[PDB]
RNA sequence: UGGAGAGUUCGAUCCUGGCUCAGGAUGAACGCUGGCGGCAUGCUUAACACAUGCAAGUCGGACGGGAAGUGGUGUUUCCAGUGGCGGACGGGUGAGUAACGCGUAAGAACCUGCCCUUGGGAGGGGAACAACAGCUGGAAACGGCUGCUAAUACCCCGUAGGCUGAGAAGCAAAAGGAGGAAUCCGCCCGAGGAGGGGCUCGCGUCUGAUUAGCUAGUUGGUGAGGUAAUAGCUUACCAAGGCGAUGAUCAGUAGCUGGUCCGAGAGGAUGAUCAGCCACACUGGGACUGAGACACGGCCCAGACUCCUACGGGAGGCAGCAGUGGGGAAUUUUCCGCAAUGGGCGAAAGCCUGACGGAGCAAUGCCGCGUGGAGGCAGAAGGCCCACGGGUCGUGAACUUCUUUUCCCGGAGAAGAAGCAAUGACGGUAUCCGGGGAAUAAGCAUCGGCUAACUCUGUGCCAGCAGCCGCGGUAAGACAGAGGAUGCAAGCGUUAUCCGGAAUGAUUGGGCGUAAAGCGUCUGUAGGUGGCUUUUUAAGUCCGCCGUCAAAUCCCAGGGCUCAACCCUGGACAG
């Protein structure tokens, strides 16, 4: 342990704190209108083509988002919401999209995860 | 100036009424210098503690409406 | 709807009654710093200036009669009160002893 | 009124004195002696008190803004640095 | 009565070590779903800009009156006006402020409406003035002349303990009004009490020193000036100091605390709701009135906006309640009532009171209940698996008897009202009795390992999954669907955020030969520590006691709403 005489002079204590995900000031969720809509490659252990598009946030930020499930309608004027969480394959993308919301589907004919993914009840 | 009554602790139905010593330019439940003692309305519990009263009224303390009546039902404040 | 006769608050009423309030309270009080300050300038020069036969009353400890007449009539009022108009009273005969002859 | 003892350091000041009081008091989160030290601006009109005299300071009427305190009693002489 | 971890850096092992997950919590949002009740809570993002209504008025037992309404044949009562008191109470916001703002403990140089204890006095006069009336300037706002008039409007005179002063002496106050064969209230001065509000001092009060210098009334001293009061608060002069590494100044950020969340504790992160304190309220500045606010619903000036105009000139500002626009992931009825408690006024009645008491919207959270109970096959259809000899979903269901809270319908009906022609918003209230009938009421996540729970198909590094290690290139319990199972529950899941796990800043709790780590080596100031004996001091420390540590949280024991949440007595604790 640091001596007891250096604990009075320096006094240890911690930093400003890093965020990993900066949603603004401590918001859940945030609002964004999609810019561009493109497809890009994982990393190393990965082969796919995965949707990824790039949201314009209500605070003038423009970060990249990714698009769970299969099939999406998310044009260049698409006003979605961003949830906030790394996939951690592809570089840069820190967000996940919150589908069933705004201008933003849900997935269809998906019968198992319906509180997340966006998807009705089947009747 | 200062006065004697009964503040709010007990919200909805259940109105238990406080103790007393605050001053009129005040709130109507926030701050009290000192405690005496309160009565519960749908119950047999009346307190009112003698010692506290009498030497709080001999130096300009107001007796208002609702400490009045409740003081007269017990032993206090009669003919003696 | 509205009423057959003409009506308007007046929240110039509230100010014409401390206008009113204001009027003699500042009248009285000029009053007593116009008159003090007649006296500062005999007790300044050292008005020991008689011209007067009948009365041998000095010119320094006249004016100072004046001053103390002219405190005391703003302690009736809500001008000046207790404590500072005895402050006005115990600064002005510290000064007429103080610069005086002996 | 509270009494706290001190040596003066500075004297070239009209009828003040710059007594400077030594306080040893522990840590409530620690252990260990944590001495403070806080200057204090003394009266003394009769400018008797100079540098080097450790006196102690009670309360008083405030002569100024920064000034509350007198130096009434003197328990040693002078212990300070040789000239 | 309090302290469980595991996965992953290797061929592997043991360390070191970062990352990740299991927990709780959050005035939360989103997605799916959605039966109620009790209690609490609800722009945390623009202190942004605001339609409308309301949020402070009350007294004629202070007056000149009487424009309404009700009697009588002039009294209740009362529109305006003078005057008294309150608009500096309450409500809201936290922008600003790390600062003598706040918290804790002391101090002296104070003021203080209404209330209260004591003593004395309350005599005798004067000149006006709104309202009103006759004219009159203007679109309006706002007014401009002349005349009349009352009072607890005002101003003298007389008297005077107090005040000034060493003393002698000098000098200043007034209101009267009501019921009654003289009571009640109020008025003026002084000396106290109480309560409130200023002022002084010390400690603790964020981060960055790749901000180390800062400071002229700046620090202090004499004299006048000034404040309720001490004082550089102020002016002139004299001295020239004053602050700083136990870190000033500067920059960024921020209301403080009681407490709240987590944690075994310590500690860490915060301080929404309730309560104390401070500050602000269109922005900046200033003063007046008054005991007190230099004052949200007051005034004046300037500025940016909105609105009116006969453009000459004027009126406003919700960080009060409810609402609108806008922003935002997101946060509600432009409701009812004075009945109850409280505030303002009044000798009362009574009036005013979106303070508050209630209701409404919202599963936002906590708590309780309910959506059926027993019985029922040799395990029926119909699905999933199948070695097809079966098994499972399954007593699950159907089928049978039974009870029916809550929801629904009908009839009663406690208490919160003390006051006291018997006075309630809430209320078709709580709760109770009866009548139909299960009749109206469940889902969500997950199932490779940590994580509690399995296979068969389809797809097949394709589409997709994912907190971490990682899964998918034909039979992958980690993709997609189904059957089944697990967990939880009208909640569930996800995300955000703090704490825990991190003895990974360790004060309680860690380390520096090689894993990150002794500065290359000395001298040395401040600072920290310091042999042995006796006496003394006793400051630290320790014991006991007296204050304060607000209340409410938390904890212990005990009560009341059918339980609980919640509410509540005393104690404990406030280190």
């Amino acid at each position: 342990m640091p001596t007891i005489k250096q604990l009075i002079r320096n006094t240890r204590q911690p930093i400003r704190n890093v965020t990993k995900s900066p949603a603004l000031r401590g918001c859940p969720q945030r609002r964004g209108t999609c810019t561009r809509v493109y497809t890009i490659t994982p990393k190393k252990p990965n082969s796919a083509l995965r949707k990824v598009a790039r949201v314009r946030l209500t605070s003038g930020f423009e970060i990249t988002a990714y698009i769970p499930g299969i099939g999406h309608n998310l044009q260049e004027h698409s006003v979605v919401l961003v949830r906030g969480g790394r996939v951690k394959d592809l570089p840069g993308v820190r967000y996940h999209i919150v589908r069933g919301t705004l201008d933003a589907v849900g997935v269809k004919d998906r019968q198992q995860g319906r509180s997340k993914y966006g998807v009705k009840k089947p009747k | 100036m200062v006065k004697l009554r009964l503040k709010r602790c007990g919200r909805k139905q259940r109105a238990v009424y406080r103790i007393v010593a605050i001053d009129v330019r005040s709130r109507r439940e926030g701050r009290d210098l000192q405690k005496v003692g309160f009565y519960d309305p749908i119950k047999s519990q009346t307190y009112l503690n003698v010692p506290a009263i009498l030497d709080f009224l001999e130096k300009g303390a107001q007796p208002t409406e609702t400490v009045y009546d409740i003081l007269k039902r017990a032993e206090v404040f009669k003919e003696f | 709807a509205a009423a057959p006769t003409k009506k308007a608050d007046s929240a110039a009423k509230r100010a014409r009654q401390a206008e009113k309030r204001r009027v003699y309270n500042k009248s009285k009080k000029s009053e007593a710093r116009t008159r003090m300050k007649k006296v500062l300038e005999a007790l300044e020069g050292l008005k020991k200036k008689t011209d007067a036969q009948a009365d041998e009353i000095v010119t320094v400890e006249k004016l100072i009669g004046e001053a103390y007449s002219a405190i005391d009539k703003a302690v009736k009022v809500k001008a000046l009160h207790k404590n500072t108009g005895a402050r006005r009273k115990s600064r002005l005969a510290r000064r007429k002893k103080a610069v005086e002859i002996h | 009124m509270k009494t706290m003892q001190g040596r003066v350091v500075c004297a070239t000041s009209d009828k003040t004195v710059a007594v400077e009081v030594v306080r040893l008091a522990p840590h409530p989160k620690y252990k260990r002696r944590v001495r403070m030290k806080k200057k204090y601006q003394a009266h003394d009109p009769d400018n008797q008190f100079k540098v080097g005299d450790v006196v102690r300071l009670e309360k008083s009427r405030p002569i100024s803004k920064t000034k509350s305190f007198v130096a009434l009693p003197v328990i040693a002489r002078a212990a300070r640095k040789a000239e």
